[PDB]
């Protein structure tokens, strides 16, 4: 994309943050109109700033639009937990069409930590009948962005058949993730216990299941 | 008549019917400008008297607002957002007069008095009070 | 191509049934219409009725109470009989081949059309006299040539004395001679009977060996008289 | 960035309402003397070129059945009849008993014209004369003496003045200054729904006030296919107005060369009766091209078969109506014909195609003629049409026709369509299905960023 | 208010074409433009074009001016100020990099300087372009596990495994149970097949008064699975 | 009721009207009758003539109403002099049973002519029946008017004289005869008998004497 935004940006709770959007003379700011879209991953975006500075209908006055002859700026004041998502700018005129930018991912600092919720499931009996075995370890309700998962067979690392999902965002401004461990019934029956270890930057939660039970 | 090019945009007005499009070139002008005891003699007379009455009502409202000879008169009465949340661009670039009337039809009778007392009743007193000196 | 011939008695006693017949030689009787028209002396033609090809009658309203028409299918002949005849029913009768015509003056479904007949073929015409009086036969007298004019043109004839009815047929040499013949109309003698004669103008070169014999044929008296005319 | 109210005079805002319109004709009297009574000589003459504004991006609901324009036009036609027959001669002294004979013609295989004789008081009150006149059969009813007039017991009778003419002249309905007529311009417009394309006009089009039963004449032709219009087609009791694209040419005549006999009945009130007939005797008829009526009925059965899945069975006509309702009554040359539309509605179709039809014969309908009429189901004054001298001939285009779906018991009786006007006003609804009357409210307030010059 | 409902997710082989629908309601379909915006993982959001339902004018981006055919149907009036419309877009010569979500968007203002701007967006039409074939999912029941011994709550659900088309729908009791349900995103296996899970937290004492049935529908394979989750658990924390 | 007369010049064109004029569309027929002879149809349809009818005759067809049905003859000769009948078939009338009133056509204007007389005495066989009748023939005379005067010797007879009313023959001339009844003794007693046929200006006489 020729329209470049800031890669990432961050501000504190109740503080203010600023996103930049600029590019070449074909997409320059002096003559083209700049719009802004809050585009959460997976959901439909929402217009917030239709012209350089006029905000979309029903948009809080916390969102301000400014544009210089060399860079357009979006400013989010009095940040909220829901203001942490992806944002895109569009460059256009009255007759042309949109030109979307690279995108900016805003982070909200000054937060309250959330204890993660881990749950581990053993493979069902119907799955073992088909000579398949898959472990299900679910994570949800954690505010810190990233989570790391490490599987262990009888307290020993596992490196085969480990597929972990990227962390998504919950409807309650929290986050969630999932990790799966495909196994064979020979490896599932010849072990005393399997463990799902979830590690955060402040605490490491461990949950263990045993094939004997 | 006898007006070509230099006058032909004069016929194509702009800012008048700018609230969207539920009109045309003479939708404004079809009403403002298109003016023996039998059944046709009595029905026509009641039609002519009704036309005059409906005309003098509007012009009287215009007179009691300080807007008699004017088509676009501004006023000193502010716009209360209880009547409308929308901005000037949400109104004049997104709605037609037909549906804007339908929205403000609730407070339309109220604003008529506000136009009468809060200004042209006050203006004609303030202007007479200050022309004493 | 259609020829008609009328045959009848000629004399009818009053208050009786006059009959007649009309023989056709052209075509079929079930193919045409037929009608009778009588001719009384001193009056106009009179239509008495007609018969269709499907043979259903309807007559003139004045004579309808006394006239009957019937056609024969085997013999191409048409019969006409008249009940309670008087001397007025005295007339020359005509059988004629009539033609039905349709004159349309509007739409056919709502009627608006009338039929009209016209007789395009007429017979010779027979005469029928109604009276109580009897027949009187004629007598033929020869007319000797004046033993006449220059160029050898002589004129002979044969006389017919008083006869009761005017219907008379006269021929010469059984019809062999036709040039110069001139039959004269009958004169009603005060005796109540008529009498005509005929003349023939022949050259004097053949006036000696002519052997002319005029043939007088009469039907009501049933007598046929031949007479030789010699100088 | 503040907001102050600002008033605007001349905004394109209208509300639906009803007002008293007025007529608008084209020609007057010095070019055509005593020319009309339906569209009188008095209303405003139409402007040379009409102004029509086509309203873009506009969508509004119309309704031909709840429209008040047909109510006003209906009462305008009714009231225009009273003001014309009011000064003309009343035929009160003509209900003496009638010695009537039939017309004289040859025997056939009854008569329509009759021949009545009666005595009436002369212009001198004490003296009395006996007169003869030929009244059509549908004008006399028996009571030694044969007949009387038909309308005597029912109501009074008034003879229309012979100077006036019963010609439908295009009359326009114009809304007063301050109102407007919105006109639906959709090629196939539903009965009552939204019109995607709307126009506005000060007046209507040339609506000939053609009074007619069972068939609509000289109307407006839809321009694509044919249109079926009903307020509720599933409801059998709702009349069905039809509209054609190619009108069928009709031809009618009264061939009898009648005469005008003036019988003096009162002081300066010369009554006119049918004198002796001249020339041939034949009834009145109407010719309709069979090739055109088959295609027309072919186009009608198609749209009907699209509204009904099982293709039903074709219809016949004319139950329950003794006089005016069953016949195809319509004026021509002055006389009121009453046709028998059995040749038109005696058909049966299935899977389109055809049946019950066999060349290029003019379809003939035996049309009876009357002179005593009480129009619009009105109790009271009935008009006596004066006799017309000479032979009468006319022709008209039939643009629409009124039908009526019949329902039998509860179910499975199968359905036909009896033509018949559900009301008199249905003739006007065929021409006012698109026009609606609305009022203009031109004052509009709206917020701008301008403030009037401060108090000074 | 105004709403836009597109067609469902589809799968097409590289080389074929696809035609996505967008059926609008709530507003006058002819008053505002209709934009088409797609988002692929390789290039982020990308604007394709818009069309004017009123006039029929269209404006296509140079990267889509040879392989996109936009059309609209005529509006059907609802009231005098609303209608129902239908806009269509047809992409031809699909490639693998065309895989992503496709959106239709209602214009912003009738007149001005940003009329066509994408304002009201559609719910998304995920289009995947691959050479493989559609694979139906296999559903396994998840045994109940203990969530809070002192709180008396548990958690049970169903498991979806190895299905190739991306769209996935999970409902409980045919939509009757909507509270407490939590569905997770899919995982990308090395073989190219997706898998995810769905769990719902319910009180432990609700075993003999409520029936829990998960309804997994995989429409690209046209398969409906209705599994009954066995309420009998094997966790020691929940047995107490 | 009876017959009506008509006088037309020779060779000129004639116009025979028709009684009881038409009320509606008419279908008139025109018959040409001669007393004692057969009527001949000239015109069946108002304008149509069957085969054998010469082109001299012509009828007025009712293309436009108001015309009156007139039979027109051109080049009138002596052979056209005959009774004419007009049959009226119109739509308003019923079944017209009676034919029309006959029109007695008479023609005038002809060249001079002189008759030929042939008086013959009573034959011998007639005298045997105690009767005797003189017979005087008249042939080819110019006009019908003729007066026959008999002369017994030089004295008129005046008794028993019977004469013909002149009737026309096939040669378009008239023919007549005159007879004189006598007794056989009155025929033999007189020297000669004279039949004087006075015609117009001239007067011819024939004389025959007993043997
Ligand atoms: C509505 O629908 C109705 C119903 O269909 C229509 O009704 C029609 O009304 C008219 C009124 O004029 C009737 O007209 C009459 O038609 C007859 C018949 O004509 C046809 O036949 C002629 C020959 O056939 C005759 O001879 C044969 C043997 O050869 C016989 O077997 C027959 O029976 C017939 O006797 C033929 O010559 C005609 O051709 C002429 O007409 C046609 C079509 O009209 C033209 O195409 C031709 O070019 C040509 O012009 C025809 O094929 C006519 O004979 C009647 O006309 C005479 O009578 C009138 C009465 O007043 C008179 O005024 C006319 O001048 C005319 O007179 C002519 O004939 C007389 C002898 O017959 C002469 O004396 C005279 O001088 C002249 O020569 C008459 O016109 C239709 O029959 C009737 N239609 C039907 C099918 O019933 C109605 O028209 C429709 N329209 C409207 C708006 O109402
Ligand atoms: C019924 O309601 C409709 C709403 O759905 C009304 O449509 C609206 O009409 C308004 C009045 O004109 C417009 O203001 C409004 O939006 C406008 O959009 C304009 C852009 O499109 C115009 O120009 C284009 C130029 O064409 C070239 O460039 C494009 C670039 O994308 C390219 O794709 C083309 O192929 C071409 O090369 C064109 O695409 C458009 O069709 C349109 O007008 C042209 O086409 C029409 C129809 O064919 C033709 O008749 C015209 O003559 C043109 O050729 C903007 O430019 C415009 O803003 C400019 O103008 C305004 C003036 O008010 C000014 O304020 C701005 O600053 C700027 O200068 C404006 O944004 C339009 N909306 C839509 C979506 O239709 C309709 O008018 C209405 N009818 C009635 C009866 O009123
Ligand atoms: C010109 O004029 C037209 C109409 O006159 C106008 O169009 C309308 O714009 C409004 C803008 O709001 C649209 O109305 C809705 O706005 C709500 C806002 O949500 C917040 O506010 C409401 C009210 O305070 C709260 O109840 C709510 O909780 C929020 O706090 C939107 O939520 C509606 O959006 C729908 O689609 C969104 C897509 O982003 C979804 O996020 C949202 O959940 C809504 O979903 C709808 O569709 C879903 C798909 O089927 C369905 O699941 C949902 O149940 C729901 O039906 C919506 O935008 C309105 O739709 C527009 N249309 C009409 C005809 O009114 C223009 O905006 C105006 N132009 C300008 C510039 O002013
Ligand atoms: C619905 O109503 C319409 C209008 O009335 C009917 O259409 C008429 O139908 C009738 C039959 O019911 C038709 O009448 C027929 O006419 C035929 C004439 O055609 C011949 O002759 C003409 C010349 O006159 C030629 O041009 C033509 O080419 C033909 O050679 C007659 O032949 C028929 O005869 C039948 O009826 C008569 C009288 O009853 C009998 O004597 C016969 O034996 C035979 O049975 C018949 O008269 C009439 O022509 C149609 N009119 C039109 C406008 O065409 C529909 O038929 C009717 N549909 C129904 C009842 O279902
Ligand atoms: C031809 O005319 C018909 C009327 O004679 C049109 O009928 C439409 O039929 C639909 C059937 O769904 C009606 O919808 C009903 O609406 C009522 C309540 O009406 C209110 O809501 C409708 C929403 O459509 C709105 O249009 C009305 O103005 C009212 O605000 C409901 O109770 C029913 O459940 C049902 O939804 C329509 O009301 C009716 N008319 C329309 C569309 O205005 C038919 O559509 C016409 N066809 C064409 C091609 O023009
Ligand atoms: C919406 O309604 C309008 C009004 O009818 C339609 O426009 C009309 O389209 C016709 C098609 O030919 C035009 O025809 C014209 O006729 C006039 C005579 O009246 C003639 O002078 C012109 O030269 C032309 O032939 C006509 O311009 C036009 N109506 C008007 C105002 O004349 C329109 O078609 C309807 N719907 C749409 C969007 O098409
Ligand atoms: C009802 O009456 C009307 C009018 O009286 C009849 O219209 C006639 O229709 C025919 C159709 O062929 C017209 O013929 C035309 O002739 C002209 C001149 O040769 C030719 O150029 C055309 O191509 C055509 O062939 C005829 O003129 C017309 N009559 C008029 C206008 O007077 C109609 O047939 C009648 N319909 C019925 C009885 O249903
Ligand atoms: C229909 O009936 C009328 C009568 O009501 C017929 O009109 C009559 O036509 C005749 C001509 O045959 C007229 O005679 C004319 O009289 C005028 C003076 O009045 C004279 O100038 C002419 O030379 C001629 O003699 C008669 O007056 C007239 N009667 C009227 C007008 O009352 C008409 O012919 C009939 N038409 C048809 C087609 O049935
Ligand atoms: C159309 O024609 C049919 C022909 O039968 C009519 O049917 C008859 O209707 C009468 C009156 O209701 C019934 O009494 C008869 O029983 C019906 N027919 C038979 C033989 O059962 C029908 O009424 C006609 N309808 C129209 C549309 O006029
Ligand atoms: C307008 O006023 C009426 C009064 O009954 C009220 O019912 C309606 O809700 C009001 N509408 C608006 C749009 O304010
Ligand atoms: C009028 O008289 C006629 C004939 O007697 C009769 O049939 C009819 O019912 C009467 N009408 C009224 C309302 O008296
Ligand atoms: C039409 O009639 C049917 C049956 O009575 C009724 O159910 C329906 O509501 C009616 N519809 C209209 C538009 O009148
Ligand atoms: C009427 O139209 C139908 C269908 O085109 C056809 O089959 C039939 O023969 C037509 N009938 C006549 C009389 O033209």
């Amino acid at each position: 994309s020729v329209l470049t935004q800031s890669a990432s940006v961050s501000g504190s709770l109740g503080q203010s943050v600023t996103i930049s959007c600029t590019g070449p003379n074909s997409v320059c700011c002096s003559h083209k109109s700049i719009s802004w879209y809050q585009w959460p991953p997976g959901r439909a975006p929402t217009l917030i700033i239709y012209e350089d500075n006029e905000r979309a209908p029903g948009i809080s006055p916390r969102f301000s639009g400014y544009k210089s002859y060399w860079s357009a700026y979006l400013t989010i004041s009095d940040l909220r937990p829901e203001d942490e998502t992806t944002y895109y700018c569009c460059s256009y005129t009255h007759n042309s069409g949109c030109v979307f930018g690279t995108g900016t991912k805003v982070s909200v600092l000054g937060q309250s930590k959330a204890n993660p919720s881990v749950t581990l499931f053993p493979p069902s009996s119907e799955e073992l009948q088909a000579n398949k075995a898959t472990l299900v370890c679910l994570i949800s309700d954690f505010y810190p962005g990233a989570v790391t998962v490490a599987w262990k067979a009888d307290s020993s690392p596992v490196k085969a058949g480990v597929e972990t999902t990227t962390p998504s965002k919950q409807s309650n401004n929290k986050y969630a993730a999932s990790s799966y461990l495909s196994l064979t019934p020979e490896q599932w029956k010849s072990h005393r216990s399997y463990s799902c270890q979830v590690t955060h930057e402040g605490s490491t939660v461990e949950k263990t299941v045993a094939p004997t039970e | 008549a006898v007006g070509l090019g230099a006058f032909i945009l004069g016929f194509l007005g702009a800012a008048g019917s700018t609230m969207g499009a539920a009109s045309m070139a003479l939708t404004v002008q079809a009403r403002l400008l298109l003016s023996q005891l039998t059944v046709w003699g009595i029905k026509q007379l009641q039609a002519r008297v009704l036309a005059v009455e409906r005309y003098l009502r509007d012009q009287q409202l215009l007179g009691i607002w300080g807007c008699s000879g004017k088509i676009i008169c501004c006023t000193n009465v502010p716009w209360n957002d209880s009547w409308s949340n929308k901005t000037i661009n949400e109104i004049w670039d997104n709605m037609t007069w037909m549906q804007w009337e339908k929205e403000i039809d609730n407070y339309t009778q109220h604003i008529y008095t506000l136009l009468e007392v809060s200004q042209i009743q006050q203006e004609k007193n303030e202007q007479e009070l200050l022309e004493l000196d | 191509q259609v020829q008609l011939q009328e045959s009848g008695p000629g004399l009818v006693r009053p208050s009786e049934t006059l009959s007649v017949t009309c023989i056709v030689s052209g075509g079929s009787i079930s193919n045409y219409y037929w009608t009778w028209i009588r001719q009384s002396p001193g009056k106009g033609l009179e239509w008495i009725g007609y018969i269709s090809d499907r043979e259903t009658t309807t007559y003139n309203p004045s004579l309808n109470s006394r006239a009957v028409i019937s056609r024969d299918t085997s013999k191409n002949q048409l019969s006409l009989q008249l009940r309670s005849v008087t001397t007025a029913d005295t007339a020359i009768y005509f059988c004629a081949t009539a033609r039905r015509g349709q004159r349309i003056y509007g739409v056919v479904s709502f009627g608006e059309f009338f039929y009209y007949y016209y007789m395009d073929v007429w017979g010779k015409g027979t005469a029928v006299t109604v009276s109580s009086a009897s027949t009187k036969g004629p007598s033929v007298f020869p007319l000797a040539p004046s033993s006449s004019t220059s160029g050898g043109t002589a004129a002979l004839g044969c006389l017919v004395k008083d006869y009761f009815p005017e219907p008379v047929t006269v021929s010469w040499n059984s019809g062999a001679l036709t040039s110069g013949v001139h039959t004269f109309p009958a004169v009603l003698q005060s005796s109540g009977l008529y009498s005509l004669s005929s003349v023939v103008t022949v050259p004097s070169s053949s006036l000696g060996t002519q052997t002319y014999i005029c043939n007088v044929n009469h039907k009501p008296s049933n007598t046929k008289v031949d007479k030789k005319v010699e100088p | 960035a503040k907001k102050w109210v600002t008033v605007y005079y001349g905004v394109p805002v209208w509300k639906e309402a009803t007002t008293t319109l007025f007529c608008a004709s084209d020609a007057k009297a010095y070019d055509t003397e005593v020319h009309n009574v339906w569209a009188t000589h008095a209303c405003v003459p139409t402007d040379p070129n009409p102004q029509e504004i086509v309203l873009g991006n506009v969508t509004e609901n119309f309704n031909m059945w709840k429209n008040n324009m047909v109510e006003q036009m209906h009462e305008d036609i009714i009231s225009l009849w009273d003001q014309s027959l009011k000064p003309c001669v009343k035929l009160t002294p003509l209900c003496v008993t009638l010695n009537c004979n039939n017309v004289n013609t040859n025997n056939t295989n009854t008569g329509e014209m009759k021949n009545c004789s009666f005595n009436v008081t002369t212009s001198i009150r004490d003296k009395i004369k006996k007169e003869y006149a030929l009244f059509y059969k549908l004008d006399v009813v028996p009571l030694i003496t044969n007949y009387r007039l038909i309308n005597c017991n029912t109501s009074v009778i008034t003879q229309a003045c012979p100077k006036v003419s019963f010609e439908p002249i295009p009359i326009h309905y114009c809304a007063p200054a301050g109102f407007a007529i919105l006109k639906c311009n959709s090629k196939t417009f539903n009965g009552s729904g939204p019109c995607t394309n709307v126009s506005t006009v000060q007046c209507t089009h040339g609506i000939r006030p053609v009074v007619s039963t069972q068939l609509l004449l000289n109307g407006s032709l839809a321009e694509e296919e044919i249109v079926i219009r009903s307020e509720n087609i599933t409801d059998n009791a709702k009349t069905i107005i039809v509209q054609l694209n190619e009108a069928v040419e009709i031809n009618c005549t009264r061939p009898n060369n009648n005469t005008r006999k003036s019988i003096h009945i009162g002081p300066g009130r010369a009554f006119y009766a049918t004198g002796d007939i001249i020339g041939n005797i034949r009834q009145a008829h109407c010719n309709i091209s069979k090739a055109r009526w088959n295609e027309t009925l072919g186009q009608i059965v198609a749209k009907l078969e699209e509204q009904f899945p099982n293709k039903t069975i074709i219809f016949n006509h004319s139950s329950g109506g003794d006089p005016e309702i069953v016949t195809h009554s319509f004026n021509c040359g002055g006389e009121f014909f009453y046709c028998n539309t059995t040749p038109l509605f005696n058909s049966t179709w299935n899977n389109t195609r055809t049946d019950d039809y066999p060349g290029e014969q003019n379809i003939t309908l035996q049309c009876r003629i009357k002179q005593i009429i009480n129009m619009w189901q009105g109790v009271g004054k009935a008009m006596y049409a004066p006799p017309i001298r000479g032979q009468i001939r006319c022709s008209s285009n039939i643009t629409g026709l009124l039908l009526t779906r019949d329902g039998g018991r509860d179910q499975n009786g199968t359905e036909t369509f009896r033509p018949g006007g559900g009301n008199m006003r249905d003739n006007w609804r065929s021409e006012l299905y698109k026009y609606k009357v609305v009022k203009i409210e031109p004052l509009g307030i709206a917020p701008t960023a301008c403030k009037r010059r401060v108090v000074q | 208010e105004g709403q836009l409902v597109q067609s469902g997710a589809e799968l097409k082989k590289p080389g074929a074409s696809v035609k996505i629908s967008c059926k609008t309601s709530g507003y006058r379909f002819n008053f505002y433009h209709i934009n088409w915006i797609r988002q692929t993982a390789g290039r982020g959001p990308e604007w394709m074009g818009w069309i004017s339902p009123y006039s029929g004018d269209k404006n296509l981006a140079p990267a889509f001016q040879d392989r996109v055919i936009m059309t609209t149907d005529t509006e059907v009036p609802v009231t005098s100020f609303t209608s129902t419309g239908a806009a269509y877009m047809e992409i031809r010569n699909l490639k693998f990099d065309d895989t992503g979500t496709y959106f239709c968007a209602k214009g912003l203002l009738r007149d001005g300087s940003s009329t066509w701007l994408p304002y009201l967006w559609g719910q998304g039409t995920l289009l995947t372009v691959s050479s493989a074939s559609t694979k139906g999912p296999s559903v396994f029941p998840l045994a109940p596990s203990s969530k809070s011994t002192s709180g008396g709550t548990a958690a049970l659900g169903c498991l979806v495994k190895d299905y190739f088309p991306e769209p996935v729908t999970v409902s409980w009791n045919s939509g009757a149970l909507t509270s407490g349900v939590h569905t997770f995103p899919a995982v990308l296996q090395s073989s190219g097949l997706y898998s995810l899970s769905s769990v719902v937290t319910v009180p432990s004492s609700s075993l003999g008064t409520q029936t829990y049935i998960c309804n997994v529908n995989h429409k690209p394979s046209n398969t409906k699975v209705d599994k009954r989750v066995e309420p009998k658990s094997c966790d020691k924390g929940l047995e107490v | 009721s009876y017959v009506s007369p008509l006088s037309v010049a020779l060779g000129e064109t004639a116009r025979i009207s028709c009684g009881r004029q038409a009320l509606g569309s008419r279908a008139v027929q025109w018959y040409q009758h001669k007393p004692g002879q057969a009527p001949i149809l000239l015109i069946y349809n108002n304008q149509d003539r069957p085969s054998g009818i010469p082109e001299r005759f012509s009828g007025t067809p009712d293309i436009n109403f108001g015309t009156t049905a007139t039979l027109t003859i051109s080049g009138v000769e002596v052979g056209d002099e005959a009774d004419y009948y007009c049959h009226m078939w119109d739509s308003r009338s019923g079944f017209s049973w009676s034919f029309g009133g006959a029109t007695r056509l008479t023609v005038l204007s002809q060249p001079k002519a002189a008759p030929s007389v042939t008086l013959f005495p009573p034959s011998s066989e007639e005298l045997q029946a105690n009767k005797a009748t003189l017979v005087c023939l008249i042939s080819d005379f110019y006009p019908g008017a003729v007066t026959v005067a008999w002369k017994a010797d030089s004295s008129p007879v005046k008794a028993g004289v019977e004469t013909t009313t002149p009737s026309k023959q096939s040669n378009n001339k008239y023919a007549a005869s005159s007879y004189l009844s006598l007794t056989p003794e009155q025929w033999k007693s007189h020297k000669s008998y004279s039949c004087q046929v006075t015609h117009e200006g001239s007067t011819v006489e024939k004389t025959v004497a007993p043997t």
